[PDB]
């Protein structure tokens, strides 16, 4: 049965004995967890926010 | 060569920095600069999280924290919710060594039958993230749940609502309002699983990844400092995929390389042409003028 084997494909995937193993890691990933002492790089949101009446004026021209 | 070209607005004549400084916003324009410096530095931290109706700006929860999120979601005790037995079909597994943790996976139906793999939606309560990524991989698309009090609940929207593929979309606190999961019943069309149409059903407004960076802007008139909000037009690359991604990420870098090469002057970067709107802002008493780049994208020859 089909259902048999989607079970079957989900079970494939867990591991269901002992420790689970690790997802992959790429550089940037790693790379933000190293970065520390520093407060991370942001923008407050008010400053990247057109406002409407701005918006307006803006699509006009 | 210019190292980046405008899309749209062609036709505008170029505008000096030092003009542009003199004016009052909101207008638009078309600039030729070098990009003296950049921030993010640490170009792994430009990747952050925007909602388009409250225009909240986050970080992307880092791997690790969604490890952990995953870790101490672990229960013995995960229920099926019977009354949602035409939504999905549901099988429970058992460990050994894991303190008695329990993997439930729902299985959701279109149209009455179960769908082949790739087209077929799960939810998953009790899953490691390794799990999850695998279950990502082999089947369509993946919804973290938890067992409520009546029915099946998405976990804290601090976890992706929906993993499909290597994407991991994520919903906004303010905005939504969410709803249990048998409210995935409502949608007509489980023919396909799109992200949006997940997250409408259950009251989620999704969240937009996109490249934020200040670019420090000069044409030898003078400096403006120029926002990027970038979702996949500026680099061509998507924002969404980047962080699952090595060699996207190497693009990154390296167009941002090209922009400002190491151990040269200025005078010896490339030209950047940019299209920048103006735009009033106010944080309390005073008023401030920014700038922000549309319009504009990577050239050819990187
Ligand atoms: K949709
Ligand atoms: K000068
Ligand atoms: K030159
Ligand atoms: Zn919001």
């Amino acid at each position: 049965e089909h259902q048999g084997a989607l079970v079957c494909l989900a079970e494939s995937c867990l591991t269901l004995e002992g420790p689970c193993t690790a997802p992959p890691v790429t550089h940037w990933a790693a790379s933000r967890c190293k970065a520390t002492g520093e407060a991370v790089y942001t923008v407050p949101s008010s400053m990247l926010c057109i406002s409407e009446n701005d918006q307006l004026i803006l699509s006009s021209l | 060569l210019s190292a980046t070209i405008l899309t749209d607005h062609q036709y505008l004549e170029r505008t000096p920095l030092c003009a542009i400084l003199k004016q009052k916003a909101p207008q638009q324009y078309r600039i030729r600069a070098k990009l003296r410096s950049y921030k993010p530095r640490r170009l792994f931290q430009s990747v952050k999280l925007h909602c388009p109706k409250c225009h909240l700006l986050q970080e992307v929860p880092h791997e690790g924290d969604l490890d952990i999120i995953f870790q101490d979601g672990a229960t013995k005790t995960p229920d099926v919710k019977l009354q949602n037995t035409s939504l999905y079909d549901s099988k429970i597994w058992t460990t050994k060594n894991q303190k008695g943790r329990k993997v439930a996976v729902h299985f959701v139906k279109n149209n009455g039958i179960l769908p082949l793999s790739n087209e077929c939606l799960l939810l998953i309560e009790g899953g490691t993230l390794s799990e999850i990524c695998k279950l990502s991989n082999k089947f369509n698309s993946v919804i973290p749940v938890r067992s409520g009090h009546e029915d099946l609940e998405l976990l804290d929207l601090s976890a992706p609502f929906l993993i499909q593929g290597t994407i991991h979309h994520y919903g906004c606190k303010q905005c939504s309002s969410l709803r249990s999961i048998q409210n995935l019943n409502s949608l007509v069309d489980k023919t396909s699983w799109i992200p949006s149409s997940v997250a409408e059903a259950l009251g989620i407004v999704p969240l937009q990844y996109v490249f934020v960076m200040t670019f420090t802007l000069d044409d030898g008139t003078g400096v403006l400092e120029a926002y990027l909000m970038d979702s996949d037009k500026f680099f061509q690359i998507p924002a969404s995929e980047v962080l699952m991604d090595d060699d996207l990420q190497k693009s990154v870098d390296m167009i941002m390389d090209m922009f400002c090469p190491p151990g040269i002057k200025i005078d010896a970067y490339p030209w950047l042409e940019c299209f920048i709107k103006s735009y009033n802002v106010t944080n309390g008493t005073d008023n401030q003028i920014c700038y922000q780049i549309f319009d504009t994208t990577v050239a050819e020859d990187v």
